[PDB]
RNA sequence: UCCUGGCUGUAAAGGAUGCGGGCUAGGUGUCGGGCGAGCUUCGAGCUCGCCCGGUGCCGGAGGGAAGCCGUUAAGCCCGCCGCC
RNA sequence: CGCUAUUAUUGGGCCUAAAGCGUCCGUAGCCGGGCCCGUAAGUCCCUGGCGAAAUCCCACGGCUCAACCGUGGGGCUUGCUGG
């Protein structure tokens, strides 16, 4: 199977992360990705089709 | 004081990765410098260096991707023959052929892989991983 | 333009923040007065206030959360939640609500809303151990951590917090195609605001 | 200097009274129908010691490296323990 | 049998237990990496009935403690177990109580509740195969003062560790594998959480496409 | 115990924390200098924000046996001396 | 000898467990910003002359096999020296 990806950073999420998943608020189109850290230090992400920029 | 900058710039993209950030900045540049980030982008550690002039020296702004788990430089600069890289592997990279030994040859910067190639040795400078 | 006008905006009083500051909220910090508040631009409130409807609408209702520990914030959850069929805490927010299935209300949603992700912390820890996104109105005093969406706006007022929450439940209903249009949905602002 | 003494050609084990050890061994010897444990150690110290050489002639470059290899893999299919069609690993 | 008996002699209380008990899940692994909580020993009964076998259910350590009062003194009883399935599933549990039946119990279920993927591999530089053997390269851990580096060894190079390792590597499914150890091991509990924060951290680090064919990487059961 | 000219060279002489350089969220106070806005009884005056330098209290990630520390590290790197 | 990372180059510690000189100036020594030109002392490669034999590793052969002895290939001799 596939290890899915963070969004910001490009590492892959542990198998009992307090990691999140989403879909895209604006296009809905691409699934957003967050791990622990990235959230925690409130690191920004955009989107990989309609870069809509967000928290 | 400064004393080292090769071994900054490495340890200041060491924790930016740590931490997660997308770009970096290296204020005194150098040639080696240049030509270290030349062989990491050749292996795929990072993308997209460029070099800016200030009148005092270069800056080189350098992207991140999320590919490096450890970087830095080796002190003192051990010189190393062509039939010794094995424990030097040991010592530094954690598997048989993962990550990359730096070395500074009468022909160049290159890896040792393409030392071992072409048969000959040098100095160790860096290592990443 | 703007879903409401920004006579309305400016009067219920969303632009106003405190005097306090964060690194994190200087996206949305838009001037300085000269007193020392800190005052906030009202076109990201509206582009988030539609992505966030747009979010919340692509979600079953019953399965959503609304919380607000603050007293001028529990009216306004309480009816967004019966106009949206979502679930509201005002109260208190027991310590277990998500974590422990013995205790008798207990339940696990799909998304959460918080009015201030400070005053509501209890919550935000909870939220984090389930793995669900987070939506927040937050200040110019908040961090942004552990917030996956937020909505820049003052916190602390009666008919700012009112307005707010009748904007996004409106735009939950036209995304949800409940409505045609948005004129369809004339239930009064002053339906949301604490009773004195 | 002092001269060379003949050493042993077998190995003791580090802890005398480990029960799972004490357990295998105890089976083989039943089995097999050895007098004492020296014989055991023997035969263990003989694979050992091809493991070592495998391990160190696995990847090593040099004319002598090569010699080495097919020398042991010739000497392992002539003892009996693998075939003709065998590899280092 | 074993299956229909244990799945429907069980009504859920967590949204995760209704779905693994109505089917959306099937697999074991299509509950780690998503932000779930697990609060349902059966949930990993079903997904994994190799873990109820006595056979991968080894009990660590019993420890005695004690609370003094103006009468005299109350005894405790703590209870540290594993539990495992030996094709890459292993957790570790703690209990607490006033006799040894009820501590076992509590540890194996919390055993069962704080379960783990890990990744597998040769990774030495003395074998240099594709089978996952061994762990595919070096990793650190560390609980209290004791501090854990294991290192990827060659096939039939067994288990150059201690006993409580020994027995938590024989549980996650490793055969061959180095190690080297600072502070005070003689504190079962960190000792064990170290070389379980250690097999976690497999997970930690960044690969590329080629290391996964070069190292055969595994995550989880093979073939 | 004070004054004038010398000797002694010791203290929980303690931040019980050697010195230099680079990096890893910040918030809120106060001293000095500078810039910009506003008030002003027009004063070397008052309030607000920003830059540099000092000096405190909190605190996320992280570290640590813990107490606690946490851009004034007891964190990650480049150096030199002293000690166990 | 190892166990012992209780001598720590690899590879230890110094707020409170042993341990930062009371503070500062500076001699030897160690460590030293960026670019260009040259030299080739260190450094790397190649090749010549040396580093006795026995002892160490491997294979084949002779005493029943082995220990032992013989033939050949590598190593060791911590390195020196001519291009
Ligand atoms: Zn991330
Ligand atoms: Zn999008
Ligand atoms: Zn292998």
């Amino acid at each position: 199977f596939e290890v899915p990806v963070c969004t910001s950073c490009g590492k892959e999420i542990t198998p009992r992360e307090h990691a999140t998943h989403f879909v895209c608020p604006n296009c809905g189109e691409a699934i957003i990705w967050r791990c622990e850290s990235c959230r925690v230090l409130s690191v920004p992400y955009k989107c990989p089709k309609c870069g809509w920029e967000g928290p | 004081t400064l004393l080292d900058p090769l071994a900054n710039a490495l340890s200041h993209i060491t924790n930016s990765e740590r931490v997660g950030k997308k770009e970096v900045y290296i204020k005194p540049a150098s040639k080696l410098i240049g030509e270290v980030l030349r062989v990491m982008l050749e292996n795929g550690y990072i993308g997209e260096f460029e070099l800016i002039d200030d009148g005092r020296a270069g800056i080189y702004r350098v992207q991140l991707i999320g590919k490096i788990n450890k970087a830095g430089a080796i002190k003192p600069r051990f010189p190393v023959k062509a039939r010794d890289y094995e424990k030097w592997e040991k010592r530094f990279l954690p598997a048989f052929e993962f990550g990359i030994l730096i070395v500074s040859t009468s022909q160049g910067v290159m890896t040792h892989k393409e030392a071992l190639e072409k048969g000959i040795g040098g100095r160790l400078i860096a290592y990443v991983y | 333009e703007y879903l409401v006008p920004l006579d309305q905006y400016l009067a219920a009083g969303v632009h106003i923040g405190t005097q306090q500051k964060t690194k994190d909220m200087k996206k949305f910090i838009y001037r300085v007065r000269q007193d020392g508040l800190y005052v906030l631009d009202v076109r990201k409130t509206d582009e988030r206030l539609r992505v966030a409807g747009k979010f919340l609408a692509k979600f079953d209702p019953e399965s959503i959360l609304a919380v607000s520990v603050r007293l001028y914030g529990q009216r306004p959850v309480k009816k967004f939640g019966e106009v949206t069929g979502a679930k509201a805490i005002p109260g208190r927010f027991l310590p277990g609500t998500m974590t422990n299935p013995q205790v008798k209300n207990f339940i696990e949603p799909d998304v959460l809303i918080v009015t201030d992700p400070r005053a509501d912390h209890q919550a935000l820890k909870e939220a984090v151990e389930i793995g669900i996104p987070i939506v927040a109105l937050v200040d110019t005093e908040n961090f942004l951590s552990y917030v996956d969406i937020a909505i820049p706006t003052n916190n602390k007022g009666r008919k700012a917090l009112a307005l707010i929450y009748w904007i996004l439940a409106r735009e939950v209903l036209y995304n949800r195609k409940e409505i045609e249009s948005r004129e369809d949905f004339k239930i009064p602002v002053e339906d949301f605001e604490m009773r004195i | 200097g002092d001269p060379k003494r003949q050493r042993k050609k077998y190995e003791t084990p580090s802890h005398p009274w480990i029960k799972e050890r004490l357990d295998r061994e105890r089976v083989l010897k039943r089995n097999y129908a050895l007098k004492n444990k020296k014989e055991l150690w023997r035969h263990e110290t003989q694979l050992k010691e091809f493991r070592r050489r495998a391990r160190r002639l696995l990847a090593a470059r040099g004319k002598q490296a090569e010699i080495e290899r097919q020398q042991l893999l010739q000497r392992l299919y002539r003892l009996g323990l693998l075939p003709a069609d065998a590899v280092l690993d | 049998e074993i299956a229909q008996r244990v799945l429907e002699e069980w009504e859920p209380k967590t949204k995760l237990g209704r779905l693994v008990k109505e089917g959306q899940i099937t697999d074991i692994h299509e509950i780690f990496r998503k932000g779930y909580q697990i609060k349902e020993p059966e949930i990993v009964d079903v997904l994994l009935p190799e873990v109820n076998l006595r056979e991968n259910q080894e009990v660590l350590d019993i420890a005695l403690t004690v609370r003094m009062t103006d009468s005299g003194r109350r005894i405790r009883f703590r209870v540290l177990a594993a539990v495992g399935n030996r094709d890459g599933y292993v957790g570790l549990g703690i209990g607490h109580g006033r006799e040894v039946g009820i501590a076992i119990r509590k540890a194996i279920n919390y055993a069962k509740m704080n379960i783990i993927e890990i990744k597998r591999g040769c990774g030495s530089w003395e074998c240099r195969c594709r089978r996952p053997h061994s762990i595919p390269f070096a990793v650190e851990g560390k609980e209290g003062s004791v501090r854990v580096k294991l290192m990827p060894g060659p096939r039939g190079l067994g288990l150059v560790i201690g006993d409580v390792g020994k027995k938590i590597l024989t549980l996650a499914g490793v055969q061959d594998v180095w190690s080297q150890t600072l502070g005070e091991t003689r504190t079962t509990v960190n000792f064990a959480k170290a070389v379980f924060n250690a097999l976690y951290n497999t997970n930690r680090v960044a690969i590329k496409p080629e290391d996964i064919e070069r190292y055969g990487i595994v995550v989880g059961r093979a073939m």
